[PDB]
């Protein structure tokens, strides 16, 4: 795991990343290649990133939660699928780029893609219907009371 | 030691001396010297020292074969760069400036009221030259005018240059009117103020001399112990030994009358006489490492603000510390790109 606590200062969020490595002399796979050495190491083909997520346990969703009044505040008023539109439209097009690739794969290792597809679409619509009822509630909640 | 040597070779072989050798013979040794020259595995110390003779040589007009003088540096500019030759094509250019400039002033000086004495210049450049304006002086109320006057030429000529007259490394010729013959000696030009000092009377002090020509005191006492060395100046006791006289602002240096000297071409104007890199190479592997793929001229302007600040490395330092972290196979180039570092660690 490497952090960076300059960026995470100066940006307002965490900057880390988990990373994993091949063996020795083992796997050589094969604009990307620019950028790809611009902001990785020289070794970029020698290792790999994970994908990073964090959780946490009731009892510090609790405390957390009823820390400050500034966070059911900006519950009420988290206003999604504006804050991260963009991440949206990006999970939209590597599904479109996954489906074409499932596709070309079921016209014919054995991954089956075309489950993983569904999987990632099925995600994003649900992230994307979660928003939408936020913001159903929170239209029920404050437009909905004095006529 | 060894490059001084050969270069203190290449020295006498461009210098000048009773024999001349021929065109032929003077490119045939030259090619032997390069190819030495190329063995040589350390080339910046050759420079160096080549820099300090080449301009005692040209500023003093000694040097001899001038056209095999570009052919050297011709020679040179191919063999390790332009960069390398850089500050030599300066000086040899200086000359050639410098003695077109010369025909021109004479011309000016036929359609004007003309001098009174044959003035020669050599203009030289600041920046490029080891010289330095080092003793003050106080310029003779018979060198005065011309000097104006070349100074009105360089002012219609060239504007918004301002020069810097260097009257350490400047000659002349004086005429004497009060001998027993028609003499003609050589000095500089602190000897010739000191010898036209003498025009208006006969004896003066040590200290009337030195508050007259404002000359500093070590090259004053120079001067005076080689012009007693000439017996020009006679001491009033003159059975004591020059060498062992001890000199003092009170005795009354008088100018010899009688002198005899045989030859009328008298010469009096005879010459005389680590840790960093660790810095540097920390500094240019930190860089790398923040910044993963950089230019050549980047990673010079990063490793002069995070260190330079410090004590002013010089650049070709630099450079040679980048070559030698990349024969240690801490920063890697990248093809496509002539200069572009990848920090492979």
């Amino acid at each position: 795991v490497v952090i960076d606590p300059t960026r995470t200062i100066s940006a307002g969020k965490v900057n880390l990343g988990a990373f994993r490595t091949y063996p020795k002399g083992y796997k050589p796979p094969d604009t990307i290649p620019l950028n790809k050495i611009e902001d990785f190491g020289v070794h970029c083909k020698q290792y790999y990133a994970l994908e990073v997520s964090y959780f946490k346990s009731s009892l510090d969703r609790k405390l957390l939660e009823l820390l400050w009044n500034k966070y059911w505040v900006n519950t009420l008023s988290s206003s999604s699928l504006l804050t991260n539109a963009d991440y949206t439209t990006g999970q939209v097009f590597d599904l479109s780029e996954k489906l074409e690739q499932s596709e070309a794969q079921l016209g014919r290792k054995s991954e089956d893609k075309l489950a993983k597809a569904t999987r990632d679409s099925c995600k994003t619509t649900i992230e994307a219907i979660h928003g939408l009822m936020s913001q159903v509630i929170k239209d029920k909640l404050f437009n909905q009371i004095n006529i | 030691k060894s490059p001084e040597l050969l270069a203190r070779y290449c020295d006498s072989l461009l210098k000048k001396s009773s024999k001349n050798p021929e065109e032929a013979e003077l490119e045939d040794t030259l090619n032997q010297v390069m190819v030495v020259f190329k063995y040589i595995e350390d080339k910046d110390v050759f420079q160096k020292f080549y820099a300090k003779m080449l301009a005692k040589r040209l500023v003093h007009q000694n040097s001899a074969s001038d056209d095999a003088e570009a052919s050297m540096i011709s020679k040179l500019k191919q063999a390790c760069g332009f960069e390398y030759t850089s500050k030599l094509q300066r000086m040899f250019q200086d000359i050639g400036v410098s003695k077109d400039l010369n025909e021109q002033f004479k011309k000016h000086l036929t359609n004007s009221e003309p001098l009174d004495l044959d003035f020669s210049i050599q203009v030289l450049s600041s920046g490029s030259w080891p010289f330095q304006q080092s003793c003050t002086f106080a310029l003779p109320s018979e060198l005065e005018r011309s000097y104006q006057r070349f100074t009105a030429f360089y002012a219609s000529r060239h504007s918004g240059r301002k020069l810097t007259w260097l009257y350490q490394l400047s000659k002349g010729e004086l005429v004497t009117n009060c001998f027993k013959n028609r003499y003609t000696l050589q000095a500089s030009t602190f000897q010739m103020a000191i010898l036209l000092q003498y025009n208006t009377e006969d004896a003066y002090t040590v200290q009337q001399l030195t508050d007259s020509t404002q000359i500093k005191m070590d090259i004053l006492a120079q001067v005076l112990q080689i012009l007693l060395k000439s017996k020009l100046l006679v001491l009033e006791d003159e059975n004591a030994n020059v060498d062992e006289v001890e000199l003092k602002p009170d005795t009354l240096i008088k100018l010899y009358l009688g002198y005899k000297n045989k030859k009328l071409r008298v010469n009096i104007n005879v010459p005389m006489k680590e840790d960093r890199k660790l810095l540097i190479q920390a500094a240019i592997v930190r860089i790398m490492k923040m910044r993963k793929v950089l230019k050549h001229q980047q990673l010079l302007g990063e490793v002069l603000t995070q260190l330079s600040s410090r004590f002013k490395p010089r650049v070709p330092v630099i450079k040679k510390c980048i070559d030698i972290l990349i024969e240690k196979e801490y920063l890697e180039r990248v093809d496509g790109e002539k200069d572009t570092y990848s920090y492979l660690a």
